[PDB]
């Protein structure tokens, strides 16, 4: 009964049709980021009783973005060659 | 004119990782699926090597044994002291 | 080897390194509603106490530089902390960003200073009333030791930093190695490294303080 | 940019304008310095 | 209270299990001899190493 | 010393100034008073 | 109530709460007695 | 000194009540474990091949294309949960 | 090689500039320890106004460490 | 090489200067420790004639290595 | 050998950092000594804050000396 | 030539004649802090022979500062 | 040989320290003086702290020498 | 020659004595500085001891001072 | 030679370990000088202890110093 739906409701016969309705451009990506933030923001955050999930996982994110950052200068080191 | 908040968030496991994600795969695996295949994905990563071992392993380890220390010691203390800043700011306007 | 965690990222040939400096822009929101949730009230609490205690000896026109001291001294003390974890950047270590946070600053003091207050910020070169054998002797130092003042202010928390960084690195390595060898020599090292994490958990925040310290108590003088 | 200087420049007017005119200053004299600096070492690099 | 297993994968399961050990018992045959002297005729060329450096210091 | 190879300094510089006199003079000019 | 309010409503509700903006332009718009 | 020594006395009751609360804990997980005592049965190989064989029907004539996404998300998760047991198996050798 | 030994010396020099910070721990664990003796009551601000000095004085210390392998490892 | 070698026993040397620093710098918060203490009601003064010394003797010991800087690397 | 006479050398002119030790372990023990003649009473929180002086200091002369050892052969 | 080796070695060497003029400048502060506490209404006096003894302090501790610039740029 | 220059060297250099027993022990009997002539009541005591203090930083700077020492027999 | 670098050498090394010098200074001004704050009817005779002190530390530096300028100057 | 300048420069470096056995003479006898001026009625005892700090801080810097001699003479 609709043409937009959750990428999660579309099937995949008609994916193409779900990636074909949705826009692209860059304030239509401003106004995906910000969608991003605030689910997080009002589903975790914004509590009356917030802990430490609601914070620890933006850490351990830009951990591991920040370990993909340096994988190059990484591969010089392993221990065991043939892995 | 704004709207009030709920008491508690989504619960999570470990305190970092949501259970949203147990329960959808309850269906098919039910209990035991989420955690052997979190412990298959990190023998993985360290079975190939992508993630090499160095230094800076143990000083997050340290970092983060130092953390799990003091929330784990201090959490609801500082709750309550938040909670209390609150109610206090309310009494002392009403 | 090892100064590799203080070169300059770009995962690719694109401009990067000015994202890992506005990220802690959001560990710090701003509120709207009258209360808040726990992470605002805290850390506006936090506030509130922290310049009722530092901004009281300056004078009435001096206390006009409260944002700017705050929000120094809050941005580094993010960025001095996450910079803790284990991959991450100190965008203050470039010694670059340090010079072009402490200049201008100081700069901008001694010029209010000499722009009001001419023949007494002038004065503040000679001590009231010293012996009158030395006077040269004394006007020369005190100028010198006067441009020395950024200087100073920014190469101390830039080296202070960075010394902890190398530290860690290198107790770690040498850790693995002697695990190498033997067990308990490995656990000796890793509370020697507990006790230098929280060391530099401490100075990252020191430092700040000293920072919008001096600079507060430069304003003191010569506003 | 219009939602951008109307979240940036009307509160931040005041501060620019009245206070922060002798940092601005400060800041062109850092560019002076870092200007000289890069050059000089451009210089001596271009040498070897 | 255990849920039984949707037995397709049951099945896929331990099949694979036993498949990895056979890979790896045959990786660990075929693979050491090609190290081993690899890394003996690599020591061939450091004591070469050492004693040029030994005439050619 | 990896501070000294000069080609990156003008970012760092622009970019700290960015944040230092823009996000958080937002920010923290919206705290409140008791 | 309270928690549904904001600080516009205490401008509304409470008008000698008010940080005024003229014998003190700057943040955090009063002094620090 | 000796106060320390009987402090690791009592240390080691505590030691005893840690492993006397991690059991119960345990005998849950065991109550999941204990299913087989022995290999699993050969009786439901029939169901699981005329399962696959149904899987390849919808496959092969391009029916399983009208599904929605979260039902094939989960049936990749799983097959690479089955897969990672592969490079368990290479962790054995 | 001679490059290295220098280097070494170099290191071997830097090393001492610890001491300042050794004296001024010592020195201020004294002061504090006397203006408690004869003030129990202020502990905490004395113990405060004691840390803020050893970590001005472990900054010094580690200045020195630093630029000792600064120089052996990283020229 | 020795031409260079010389500029690293040179900084090597040059870098205790900051001893000095260190000893002035726990000496005055000494006393500022006992000056707060006999006197409790003076602590802003004699916190403000505290870090004043502390910039002048940290100064003194900076300048040295940048003094050992430039040796090394001019 | 000259690297072997430059690791020597470091060695030794490294292991000087225990004057920090040393000053500041006499300084700590007068303060005591004060402190106490003044008031016998509190001598338990005392020379607890002694030992706190005592360890610290040991502390920086053991950092001296764990890096002399470090670059002694071992590097 | 080993020549300029030297003279650079011994500038480096030399420039150590400031951590007098530290550490006794920062006893002086000391003292002043204490005989400021002791008696408020002197202030004046005090800051001037404060400022006597900073300055004399000063002063031969730079010598060797501009010795080593000296002997450097020229002999 | 040079190396066995650096050996007499190194031995040598390696008791610059004992400066800091000399500090020391100063200021301890300079702080015993002042004790028993502000309070003779405690001379046993406050001559106990003392042998402490001479104890520990003649040990320090006597363990320095045995560093020299073993330097020297390398 | 190397003759001219271990002048150098010892010249700049012999020139530590001023350390000393500085340091003596600024106990000397600190004491005074107390002396004073307490027992303001005494000026003229503080001061004269005062003076001495300086003159005597500064001399003992000096000697050093002046006789590596010797060393250098002469030989 | 090379044991010539070794020995040579080494005892010129052992004999550093005495300022600080000085400045602690120095220090205990300012310390004397002050309990006295408040107690002036245990002279004595105040001398025999300041003297026997002497005795023992000369006896350090005397054995730094025998250092340097056999260094001369190894
Ligand atoms: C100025 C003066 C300065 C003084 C400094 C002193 C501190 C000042 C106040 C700050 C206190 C922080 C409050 C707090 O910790 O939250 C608890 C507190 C309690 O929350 P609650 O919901 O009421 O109850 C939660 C229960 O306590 C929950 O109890 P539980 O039984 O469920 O335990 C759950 C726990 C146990 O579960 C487990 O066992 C999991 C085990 C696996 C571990 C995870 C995997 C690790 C992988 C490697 C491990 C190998 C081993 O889960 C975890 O292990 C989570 C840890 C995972 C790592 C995440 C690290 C984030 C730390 C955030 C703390 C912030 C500290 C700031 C201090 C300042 C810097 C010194 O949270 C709040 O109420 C409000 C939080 C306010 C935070 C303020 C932050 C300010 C902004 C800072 C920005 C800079 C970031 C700095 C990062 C470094």
């Amino acid at each position: 009964p609709l043409k937009d739906r959750r990428l999660l409701e579309v099937k995949l016969g008609e994916l193409p049709s779900w990636i074909l309705m949705r826009d692209f451009t860059p304030s239509g990506i401003a106004g995906a980021f910000q969608r991003g933030y605030y689910r997080y923001y009002n589903k975790y955050v914004n509590v009356k009783k917030g802990s430490v999930a609601g914070l620890s996982m933006v850490l351990a994110a830009y951990v591991v973005f920040n370990y993909c950052r340096s994988y190059k200068e990484l591969k010089h080191e392993r221990l065991r060659k043939y892995h | 004119p704004v709207p009030p908040l709920p008491e508690h968030g989504g619960k999570v496991r470990l305190g970092l990782i949501p259970e949203e994600f147990f329960q959808f795969l309850y269906p098919k695996t039910g209990v035991t699926g989420p955690y052997v295949l979190g412990t298959g994905l990190i023998l993985y990563l360290l079975s190939k090597e992508i993630y090499v071992i160095t230094a800076e392993t143990f000083s997050a380890i340290s970092t983060i044994g130092v953390l799990v220390y003091i929330v784990k010691k201090y959490g609801a203390s500082i709750g309550a002291f938040a909670d209390k800043l609150n109610e206090q700011k309310i009494a002392q306007l009403e | 080897n090892l100064f590799a965690s203080f070169i300059a990222p770009t995962m690719m040939g694109l401009p990067i390194v000015t994202l890992i400096i506005m990220f802690p822009s959001l560990l710090f929101p701003t509120p709207k509603r009258l209360i808040n949730n726990r992470t605002i009230s805290i850390q506006q609490w936090l506030i509130q106490l922290t310049s009722k205690q530092m901004m009281a000896i300056h004078n009435q026109k001096g206390q006009t530089w409260s944002l700017m001291l705050m929000s120094l001294i809050m941005f580094i003390g993010s960025t001095n902390i996450l910079g803790l974890l284990p991959h991450s950047f100190t965008p203050t270590t470039q010694l670059s960003m340090n010079l072009g946070m402490a200049i201008p600053l100081w700069s901008a003091t001694v010029f209010t200073g000499f722009r009001y207050k001419t023949k007494t910020s002038l004065a503040h070169f000679l001590p009231q009333g010293t012996p009158a054998l030395l006077i040269p002797m004394l006007v020369i130092i005190e100028t010198i030791s006067l441009f020395i003042q950024p200087v100073a202010l920014a190469v101390r928390l830039t080296a202070n930093i960075t010394a902890g960084h190398l530290l860690i690195h290198l107790i770690g390595g040498a850790t693995l190695a002697l695990l190498n060898i033997n067990t308990m020599t490995a656990f000796i090292t890793f509370t020697i490294l507990i006790l230098l994490t929280i060391l530099e958990f401490a100075v990252a925040l020191i430092q700040a303080y000293v920072f919008t310290l001096l600079v507060s108590l430069y304003l003191h003088d010569n506003t | 940019l219009q939602s951008l200087i109307k979240n940036v420049w009307i509160p931040l007017k005041p501060y620019y304008t009245q206070v922060y005119q002798e940092i601005w200053v400060g800041m062109g004299l850092m560019g002076f310095i870092v200007y000289k600096i890069r050059s000089a070492d451009k210089r001596s690099k271009a040498l070897k | 209270p255990p849920v039984q297993v949707s037995p397709l994968i049951k099945l896929g399961r331990y099949s694979a299990l036993f498949l990895g050990v056979a890979y790896g018992a045959k990786r660990y045959n075929y693979l050491k001899p090609r190290a081993e002297e690899e890394r003996r005729i690599a020591a061939e060329e450091k004591k070469k190493q050492d004693e040029l450096k030994r005439i050619e210091r | 010393m990896p501070q000294l190879d000069t080609s990156t300094w003008f970012i760092t510089i622009t970019s700290m100034i960015m944040t230092l006199f823009i996000l958080f003079q937002l920010k923290i000019s919206n705290y409140s008073y008791p | 109530p309270f928690d549904q309010m904001t600080i516009e409503d205490l401008n509304e509700v409470f008008p000698e709460t008010k940080l005024d903006k003229k014998k003190y332009p700057y943040w955090p718009h009063r002094p620090i007695e | 000194a000796q106060f320390v020594r009987n402090l690791a006395e009592k240390a080691p009751v505590l030691v005893n009540a840690a492993v006397t609360y991690s059991k119960p804990r345990l005998a849950t997980f065991w109550h999941y474990a204990k299913v087989e005592l022995v290999p699993p049965t050969p009786a439901e190989i029939p169901t699981a091949i005329q399962s696959l064989k149904k899987i390849v029907n919808s496959a092969q004539t391009g029916s399983f294309k009208q599904l929605t996404v979260k039902e094939a998300l989960l049936n990749g998760l799983v097959a690479t949960e089955v897969l990672m047991w592969f490079y368990v198996g290479e962790i054995i050798a | 090689d001679i490059d290295t030994a220098a280097k070494f010396i170099g290191a071997g020099a830097a090393t001492v500039g610890v001491a300042g910070s050794g004296a001024g721990i010592g020195t201020v664990f004294g002061s504090l320890i006397i203006g408690y003796a004869r003030n129990p009551s202020l502990k905490q601000q004395l113990f405060s106004y004691a840390i803020l000095g050893f970590a001005l004085s472990e900054a010094m210390g580690l200045f020195c460490l630093m630029v000792a392998f600064l120089i052996l490892f990283a020229m």
